[PDB]
């Protein structure tokens, strides 16, 4: 068994290509099969197998090396198609390579050749080379042909336009691909649409301009009359079975023929055996005609063809989260018989959790079986997480998914001279499995004003809770858990509202002077209930959630009151389910003390700033502090007061802070348009809206008592508004939301803002 | 700056504590499931290095600057000029390199312990060297010797790079003088 | 931007610039001198440093393509077995994504394609060359993938227990018999399969897995 | 404590098989004609015999499981020798 001689190539990876055996056997379709296999390979312009022997003799004409692939972007078609340098060309690219390079000229003309030069060592060198013309476009191009409608009102279509100015953009040649054969599709689907059954395009007529300056193309029809529709007979299968696609046919007679409700009950039934297991179930539609009735009977042919299982469900894609972490949020059973809306419900699901965008699933058949399916989601896996640093000493940090899991934690912490917070929490979804969740939360607050040590106001506030959701419906959830706070304050001044507050707790702190001391600690019932429908995780098109806290103190405890707080978020596409898609969101928020009352002054809601309604300051709208006289016990080491005694105040003294009321109530109503042009065609991790933001907060205890003047603090009233222009940008440190606003109202809503910069995770 | 990481691989370490694989024995009267494998590690007995050990740099087959080199070693490999093999002499002593064993027969000469200088290398190398020409005239630089700190290395990553570099040093000299 | 210095003296400056630089800048030099000298004498070994560098510099999927336009280019060979060991230790690195990476967490489940693709790139590289100074080490690697994947098959079979799913989890046990019978994870799975039989009031095969037990220990 | 808990979806695990599909078994079946109209069973046999394990449970809602399992037990040429059907469980 002797080769020769074979550039390139050696001997080893040439004889395993071929069933040799190597002494041996004589047959003669082996040497078609032998020679079949070795022109497999790719390596060989020409191979001749011959017996001189006893041993068997090769022949091999090696394939080319080419040197340099010389055009004379310019590559960009060769590099792809295509061969760079390397291979093994041959014969069959000169074909190809020449077709190819004349039909890729055409966009964004010219006949081109091929120049096969050979060099030394292995064989060729090429150049191509290009012609200057010529060009055609789109010249005069009509059906002869219709007599209805009229010829111009018969072409639109997707194409191709012959020919009018002005003044016209895009344009402006077309042929063959999604155009003319395309079009004629539209064509046909628009005459076997309104009426003009058996309606069949004869042949096609494509001539070129003599000069080259143009091409002509025209179509034969062949009408049809009318026939207006009679009737529907279903024949076949299956189990399905019956009664869904005796309605899904439930069309009257009398009414004309449209091809695209017949279309439409073809994928209309294939979706209903879809469901139920069957996921490749033949279906055609044949019409028969009557001459001497105005009328047709539709022949619906249907075969299910042996509803499909499911033999294994893999998730790619995921380099980050677990693969229970997709595995959990299905419903379809791995071993169990497939159905459409299960799998769907998975893609559902898995957009709703936002971990991943964009998520993608595939139902492909097994190799053998006309029984299993393997169904694939992909999952691009987005970035959960923010990282906020300020500078004072600012440190937060959010995470949805941890790093596999989905674990949801948060970390917030701030120290300076003055404040010392921290806040941990995490909540894990799927506590057992079926989506009960469970998580933990724990606070510590605690500032002073000057330390340095014991003088002046000092508050220091324990907490800590935790809550246990479970579902109820797919959609829906609710959660019950318990906390605990602690609070303790010491100075603190006197103010109206909050003493007010003191007053009812049962202490009389001394009017006003200084000082006062309070401990309170308090437990609390926590309640919860989560709907949410929506399209994906983040970024919704369309969908809503709505979502309900509350708390009730329970005994024994120092303070006794209840809060209910509710958010709603709504968002309705005005296209398709994309793009342009208008927005809103609600947050109310109330409660109240219980007994002789009154809700304590560390739950009051706030309002105001990118989480309310933006382009104000933070935690300022309805409600601000009304201050009385006092004395210091710290005065002036260059330190400015509100109201004191020397500097001497004392009647009852306004104030522009802002202590917040028990009542509130905001409303957003956002225009999101796709972002203004230079876009990424990814721009789908940024989002651009217009909006028109409102709210108010009101402490509904208030007076009469006080006859002023000062203004009235329970009242809707007067509200505040906003409207102006926001964007969220997804970056690696986490999403950025900006907004510029401001006002409609205020009306003395205080300060604001007007630029917000928020990251967040804010809403 | 350790120098170390441009000699290693990326990842951790972790996959040499794997534990190792034991088959399963089939009860009396079955057989397990079988078998596709499709996944399958054949016996190969050692012997080189491991983990970190390893050495990922870039194997040497330079310069040739006719130019083409044949194969590696232990040897070392360089149409062709006249005459005048005092040339590598002269290179050699264009180095300043110290030189011991001289030999103007055969055309061989045997270059001493002169240390040598790598940006990528952690401690240091050196040895001594063997240049010859086999005449139509090729040039062949072998070595036996290594030393890295001191201890002698024997490995055949090494070889290479230290031959060839020896061999880009006579390239260098023979090519600025011979142009 | 690199200049139009003579072609031997740039491979040397992004040679020391690659010895001891920060690779990418030196990686825009090889970049060009592998444009310029499309065919040799130094595009072998500019291609190999293409390669090299590109790994070390978190380039991976360059680093990719660019082994595998090499090996299918010029397979002839040594020096390639390098470039084999190369492939599946990009393919590996792409596995460990990761900061997880920092803490303990076991990377077992994920999405294991490019722990496959490492272990058919070694596989050919030891079945294959098994001299090269690279396969015994490619040989541990392997070992330790194959454990890998059987831990995500154990991974698949440990949740669909907790779901009820024990159709599912005799056929994922099954397949895992069926491709890695002596690792870990398989025996360890046994168990799995055993409590689905029984779950699935199949008693035969439960004493068949339960005998399949008593047969070995661990592991 | 769980007396009465929520929620839950259902759970759908096996072969499907209709009782009536089930009565167009007979012995002597050649095994592809089992497959015919069954379906391609979801559990086959290892450990080295030849049977066909066609399984139907449901876990729907909380309510309970409910699983017929029939076995069929083949020869070595293809046909079936043996048909093992036991509705619900205990």
């Amino acid at each position: 068994i002797h080769f020769e001689g074979l550039q390139r190539v050696a001997v080893g990876a040439a004889l395993l290509s071929m069933p040799v055996r190597t002494g041996d056997t004589v047959n003669d379709e082996d040497i078609s099969n032998t020679i079949r296999a070795l022109f497999a390979t790719g390596n060989f312009e020409d191979v001749r197998v011959l017996r001189d022997g006893d041993t068997l003799l090769v022949q091999v004409k090696e394939r080319p090396t080419i040197a340099s692939i010389t055009f004379s972007m310019l590559k960009q078609n060769l590099e792809a198609s295509g061969v760079r340098v390397g291979e093994s060309l041959d014969r069959t690219t000169i074909a190809d390579i020449e077709k190819g390079l004349e039909d890729f000229y055409y966009s964004v003309s010219a006949s081109v050749k091929a120049v096969v030069t050979p060099l030394p060592r292995n064989r060729v060198d090429l150049k191509l080379v290009f012609q200057e013309g010529v060009s055609a476009e789109i010249q005069q191009i009509n059906i002869v042909g219709n007599h209805a409608f009229t010829t111009d009102e018969l072409i639109s279509h997707f194409q191709l336009r012959d020919e009018v100015p002005w003044w016209n953009v895009v344009g402006d040649r077309k042929y063959q691909k999604q155009k003319l054969a395309g079009d004629l599709e539209t064509l046909r689907s628009y005459y076997l649409d309104r009426g003009y059954a058996r309606f069949n395009i004869d042949s096609t007529q494509v001539s070129l301009t003599p000069d080259k300056k143009g091409i002509y193309v025209t179509v034969n029809i062949t009408e049809g009359d009318q026939y207006k529709l009679s009737g529907v007979e279903v024949s076949g299968n299956l189990a399905g079975h019956s009664a869904e696609i005796e309605q899904l046919t439930k069309i009257e007679p009398g009414e004309l023929y449209n091809g695209t409700k017949v279309t439409k009950m073809e994928d209309d039934i294939k979706k209903l055996l879809g469901r139920y297991g069957y996921a490749y179930p033949r279906v055609q539609s044949m019409p028969e005609i009557n001459d001497a009735d105005k009328t047709v009977k539709l022949r619906v042919n249907v075969d299910a063809g042996n509803r499909f299982y499911v033999r294994k469900i893999r998730f790619e894609g995921n380099d980050t989260s677990k693969d229970a972490v997709l595995r959990r949020e299905m419903r379809q059973m791995e071993g169990a018989w497939l159905g459409s809306d299960l799998v769907d419900q998975g893609k559902e699901r898995l957009n709703r959790l936002g971990f991943f965008e964009t998520v993608d699933t595939d139902t492909q058949r097994v190799p053998g079986s006309p029984d299993q399916v393997d169904v694939v989601y992909k999952v691009k896996e987005r970035n959960t997480g923010s990282f906020n640093f300020g500078i004072s000493f600012q440190a937060g940090v959010q995470q949805d998914n941890w790093l596999g899991t989905g674990y949801a934690v948060g970390i917030n912490g701030t120290k300076n001279d003055y404040q010392t917070y921290a806040e941990l929490s995490v909540t894990n979804p799927y506590f057992t499995v079926d989506g009960v969740s469970l998580g933990g939360r724990l606070f510590y607050n605690d500032f002073q004003a000057d330390d340095a040590d014991l003088s002046d106001y000092t508050n220091k506030s324990y907490g800590t809770d935790v809550t246990l959701g479970f579902p109820i419906n797919e959609y829906n959830s609710l959660r019950a858990g318990l906390g605990y706070v602690h609070n303790s304050l010491s100075n603190m001044q006197p103010q109206v509202a909050m003493w007010r507050y003191l007053y009812s707790m049962g202490e009389h702190p001394s009017t006003s002077d200084q000082d006062n001391s309070f401990k309170t600690d308090d437990f609390t019932f926590n309640y919860g209930w989560t709907y949410n429908k929506l399209d994906r995780g983040y970024f919704p098109t369309d969908g809503s959630r709505v979502n309900l806290t509350g708390k009730v103190t329970i005994p024994g405890s120092d303070n006794e009151y209840y809060k209910v707080t509710l958010d709603t978020a709504t968002y309705v596409p005005i296209d398709d389910d994309h793009k342009w898609v208008v927005l809103g969101r609600t947050r109310w928020g109330y409660g109240d003390g219980l007994g002789g009352k009154e809700m304590p002054f560390y739950e009051n809601f706030y309002a105001g700033g990118s989480s309310t309604v933006r382009g104000f300051q933070s935690n300022t709208i309805g409600p601000k502090a009304v201050y009385f006289p006092h004395q210091a016990s710290n005065y002036d080491p260059d330190y400015d007061y509100e109201c004191a005694t020397q500097d001497g105040a004392k009647d009852l003294c306004k104030s522009d802070d802002a202590v917040g009321g028990n009542a509130m109530a905001v409303a957003s109503l956002e225009f999101i348009t796709p972002t203004p042009f230079i876009s990424d065609k990814y721009a789908n991790s940024v989002r651009t809206s217009f909006f028109w933001d409102m709210g108010t907060v009101w402490d509904t205890n208030w007076d009469s008592s006080q006859y002023s003047g000062y203004p009235d603090y329970s009242d809707p009233s007067n509200i505040r508004m906003s409207a102006g222009i926001a964007l969220q940008w997804m970056s690696p440190l986490g999403p950025l939301v900006f907004s510029y606003a401001q006002p409609f109202k205020k009306y003395d809503g205080d300060k604001a803002e007007q630029f917000q910069f928020n990251i967040g995770k804010t809403w | 700056s350790d120098s170390r990481y441009k000699r290693q691989v990326s990842g951790d370490e972790a996959y040499l504590e794997a534990a190792p694989l034991a088959e399963l024995h089939a009860p009396a009267g079955m057989i397990l499931p079988v078998t596709s494998g499709d996944y399958a590690i054949p016996v190969t007995n050692g012997s080189g290095a491991v983990g970190k050990a390893l050495d990922i740099r870039p194997p040497a087959q330079p310069l040739a600057l006719g130019a083409r080199t044949q194969f590696t070693g232990d040897t070392a490999s360089l149409g062709r000029g006249n005459t005048l093999w005092p040339q590598v002499v002269s290179v050699l002593q264009a180095k300043n390199y110290t030189i011991t064993q001289r030999d103007d027969a055969g055309q061989t000469l045997t270059t001493d312990w002169v240390q040598w200088n790598r940006l990528d290398e952690d401690e240091q190398y050196r040895g001594r060297y063997q240049i010859s020409v086999k005449p139509q005239q090729a040039v062949t630089v072998k070595l036996l010797n290594l030393e890295q700190a001191g201890k002698p290395v024997a490995d055949a990553a090494s070889m290479q790079r230290y031959s060839t570099e020896m061999m880009n040093v006579i390239s260098a000299g023979l090519d600025k003088s011979a142009t | 931007e690199v200049p139009d210095n003579p072609p031997n003296e740039i491979y040397a400056t992004a040679q020391q610039k690659l010895q001891d630089g920060n690779w990418r800048q030196a990686i825009t030099q090889l970049e060009a001198l592998d444009n310029r000298y499309p065919f040799g004498p130094y595009s072998q070994q500019v291609q190999l440093d293409l390669i090299y560098a590109y790994y070390k510099n978190a380039d991976l999927p360059l680093a990719q393509a660019a082994i595998d336009r090499f090996i299918r280019l010029n397979p002839t060979h040594p020096n390639i077995d390098y470039v084999m060991y190369m492939r599946g230790l990009t393919n590996m690195a792409l596995d460990d994504s990761a900061l997880q990476g920092f803490f303990g967490v076991d990377r077992s489940d994920r999405d294991p394609q490019h722990a496959r693709a490492a272990f058919s790139d070694f596989s050919k590289l030891v079945r294959g060359y098994p001299n090269s100074q690279y396969t015994t080490d490619a040989t541990k690697r392997l070992v330790f993938l194959k454990d890998r994947l059987a831990k995500y098959e154990y991974s698949v079979a440990e949740y669909y227990t907790e779901r009820g799913a024990w159709v599912a989890v005799v056929n994922r046990v099954e397949g895992m018999l069926r491709d890695y019978p002596d690792t870990q994870a398989t025996r360890d799975a046994l168990p799995l399969m055993e409590n689905a039989y029984r779950q699935m009031q199949m008693n035969a095969q439960a004493e068949k897995v339960a005998k399949i037990i008593a047969a070995n220990s661990s592991n | 404590t769980l007396e009465r808990v929520v929620y839950r979806p259902d759970i759908n695990q096996g072969n499907y098989l209709t009782a009536n599909d089930v009565s167009k078994i007979r012995v002597g079946m050649t095994q592809q004609q089992v497959a015919y109209a069954l379906g391609t069973p979801l559990m086959s046999d290892p450990f080295g015999t030849n049977t066909w394990f066609y399984v139907f449970r449901q876990q729907p809602g909380h309510e309970g499981v409910t699983q017929q399992t029939l076995t069929l037990t083949f020869n070595s040429s293809g046909v079936l020798t043996n048909i093992d059907n036991k509705p619900a469980l205990s």
